[PDB]
């Protein structure tokens, strides 16, 4: 069924840009729904992005909006998120995530527990 | 954590019965409809939605379409309920619930039918 992995992790000085993605294979029915998270130490993973791989539609937590961009590329085998402007607070093991969930369910889902499939996460320090 | 349990992973039943499956998961005293969502599915199929207190419309003809419903006066209960009439051949696989209820998780369950 579905792998994820992720690359593109490191450090940056405030204001600076990563860019992570995400290789997914398997059944894309399995994988429709498409998720970033990212957990600090000390805290839970919480949800920064969205993506139903079908409609193109996304969706971006109120934390990220506006420096951060979900996408696909055409074969729909690898997912990205554009990290600019990044600051000290997004300093976290980030993840990439998937599942079946069709819309509305997959952008309301935000809750880590929902999604089955799961990278094995990239540091992203900011510093 | 929150976790979704099932009576039953497996339901073994004759075809052109009805059926109903079921998950459970963790009760507040008031159903706060406004937090949940119950999410079926056969395979990668979606059959319900339940999101916001309202169940998705779906348009499409399908399998499924009028004889799948959700048995909404269990939700108090902790009981995310799929019945299906008519059951078919092609009924028997593999259903998936996800249940978000502040929290999220899922579980699956087989259905076998008899001819
Ligand atoms: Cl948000
Ligand atoms: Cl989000
Ligand atoms: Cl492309
Ligand atoms: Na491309
Ligand atoms: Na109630």
């Amino acid at each position: 069924q579905v792998q994820l992995q992720e690359s593109g992790g490191g450090l940056v000085q405030p204001g600076g840009s990563l860019r992570l993605s995400c290789a997914a294979s398997g059944k894309m029915s399995s994988r429709r729904c498409m998720a970033w998270f990212r957990q600090a130490p000390g805290k839970e993973r919480e949800r920064v992005a969205k993506l139903l791989t079908t409609s193109g539609s996304t969706y971006l937590a109120d934390s990220v909006k506006g420096r951060f961009t979900i996408s696909q590329n055409n074969a729909k085998s690898t997912v990205y998120l554009q990290m600019n402007s990044l600051k000290p607070e997004d300093t976290a093991m980030y993840y990439c995530a998937a599942d079946s969930f069709e819309d509305p369910t997959c952008t309301l889902v935000t809750s880590s527990g929902a999604f089955q499939y799961w990278g094995q996460g990239t540091q992203v320090t900011v510093s | 954590a929150f976790t979704v349990t099932v009576p039953k992973d497996l339901y073994v039943v004759e075809y052109g019965s009805n059926m109903t499956i079921e998950c459970k998961f963790p009760v507040e005293k008031q159903l706060d409809l406004a937090a949940l969502i119950v999410y079926w599915e056969m395979e990668d199929k979606n059959i319900i939605q339940f999101v916001h207190g309202e169940e998705d419309l779906k348009v499409q003809h399908s399998s499924y379409r009028q004889r799948a419903r959700l048995l909404k006066d269990q939700l108090s209960l902790g009981n995310a309920a799929l019945q299906i009439t008519d059951v078919k051949l092609q009924d028997a696989g593999v259903y998936r619930c996800m249940i978000s209820y502040g929290g999220a998780d899922y579980k699956r369950i087989t259905v076998k039918v008899n001819a």
